[PDB]
């Protein structure tokens, strides 16, 4: 059992610069049989370098591998927009083999203030016994953001899954949606529902709320 | 060299799951060549299930030992995978690859297939209108959304049209999340505030193309004026 840990999880790079990916192994690998893979969301993963030193057919020469033992580094010269995908390091000397957590590289951009909108549940949806309150964040950077639900001054926990979209191809921004799920009886026992959004580019937190019966 | 996967798109928990990896253009006769299965749950990394070498040599993962079986049929040139004790947390997309030697591992990858493990049934999606309750802050533009809920499997495309059947460029697609055995997703669209206080069109239609029904509900604008 060889445990592979990759760090950092997310890194912000710029096109044309150099990116270094680190791969940590829990023990030495015989014959340095470590390979790197490239995977794009939607499509299938593709092999780039096998044995950490030999490239494969149809792979550009700008990808270079180095290191041995328990330390391996992947250096890429001439970063391209299409290269902002997730990369995994894997060793095939274990039998059975193991895979790492993987690292994601994002395009570095300036901080943009997010937009917060909240939609109260519809009357038709209330008839089904389920109430859904949404909290939408759009055009923010970096991806790291805290979304907390506060209703009747009581902080909620254990009831938010959280969905986040991928990086925009033309805007390089991120968006995420937060959905609040509660019982119909509990919904009628609360008046004001608000979600708090905290951002690096905001001096003070911005809170949005609505009054039941007015929407 | 190419690979193709096939199997059921919906399987109930605690049952038998069977997948077939269809490959053509090579034979598993030379040494070093082998076939392996790699799965990846959404939002997680790749997971190694098992690998089979030549001369009927098979390898299994100790974390999943005594739970998977590897069988090969040279006549049909396709490996058969059997999965038992299905669990909702094990839902992932399964891929198979060919190793062209001892050092070149997984040189060619196929396309894969989504195998959803949910106790529920493939019911038609349900749409719910969303009214914008924003006030005292018109901001740049106003936003209206569409909550597609109770759909399985996750395959939905969103398109926004006006009352006169026009075209809108939203491109705001949120991924689905497994909540209570069902997938939930949200979609929004940005519209200028000037158009709201102008044309008599007070609502727009939300359209979803899912292979369980062609319903399309309309979301009324809150109107500011
Ligand atoms: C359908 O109605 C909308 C009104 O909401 C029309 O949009 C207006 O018309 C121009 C020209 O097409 C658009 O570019 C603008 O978005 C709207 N005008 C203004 C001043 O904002 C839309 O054109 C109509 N569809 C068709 C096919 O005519």
């Amino acid at each position: 059992e060889i445990v592979l840990t990759q760090s950092p999880g997310t890194l912000s790079l710029s096109p044309g610069e150099r990116a270094t990916l680190s791969c940590r192994a829990s023990e030495t690998v015989s014959n340095d049989k470590v390979a790197w893979y490239q995977q794009k969301p939607g499509q299938a993963p593709r092999l780039l370098i096998y044995g950490a030193s030999s490239r494969a057919t149809g792979i550009p020469d700008r990808f270079s591998g180095s290191g041995s033992g328990t330390d391996f580094t992947l250096s890429i010269s001439g970063l391209e927009p299409e290269d902002f995908v997730v990369y995994y390091c894997q060793q095939y000397a274990s039998s059975p083999r193991t895979f790492g957590q993987g690292t994601k590289v994002e395009i570095k951009r300036t901080v943009a203030a997010p937009s917060v909108f909240i939609f109260p549940p519809s009357d038709e949806q209330l008839k089904s016994g389920t109430a859904s309150v949404v909290c939408l964040l759009n055009n923010f950077y970096p991806r790291e953001a805290k979304v907390q639900w506060k209703v009747d001054n009581a902080l909620q926990s254990g009831n938010s899954q959280e969905s986040v979209t991928e990086q925009d191809s033309k805007d390089s921004t991120y968006s995420l949606s937060s959905t609040l799920t509660l019982s119909k009886a509990d919904y009628e026992k609360h008046k004001v529902y608000a979600c708090e959004v905290t951002h690096q580019g905001l001096s003070s937190p911005v809170t949005k709320s609505f009054n039941r019966g007015e929407c | 060299v190419t690979l193709k996967e096939s199997g059921p798109t919906l399987v109930k928990p605690t049952q038998t799951l069977t997948l077939t990896c269809t490959f053509s253009g090579f034979s598993l006769t030379t040494t070093g060549e082998g076939v392996g299965w790699i799965r990846q749950p959404p939002g997680k990394a790749l997971e190694f299930l098992a690998f089979i070498y030549w001369n009927d040599a098979k390898r299994y993962n100790p974390s999943l030992q005594s739970r998977l079986t590897i069988t090969k049929d040279a006549s049909k040139k396709q490996v058969v995978l059997t999965l038992t004790n299905l669990d909702p947390v094990d839902t992932a997309t399964y891929y198979c690859a060919r190793t062209s030697g001892w050092d070149i591992e997984f040189e060619y990858w196929g396309q894969g297939t989504l195998v959803t493990v949910s106790s529920g049934s493939a019911s038609a999606p349900t749409l719910f209108p969303l009214v914008s309750c924003e006030n005292s802050s018109p901001s740049s533009t106003v936003a209206v959304g569409c909550l597609a809920q109770d759909f399985l499997p996750d395959s939905i495309t969103f398109s926004w049209k006006y009352k006169n059947n026009s075209d809108i460029s939203s491109t705001r697609g949120f991924p689905s999340v497994l909540r209570g055995g069902k997938y939930a997703a949200t979609s929004q669209v940005l519209l200028p505030s000037k158009d709201v206080m102008q044309g008599t069109d007070e609502h727009v239609v939300c359209k979803v193309q899912h292979p369980n029904g062609n319903k399309e509900k309309d979301v009324p604008l809150p109107v500011v004026i």
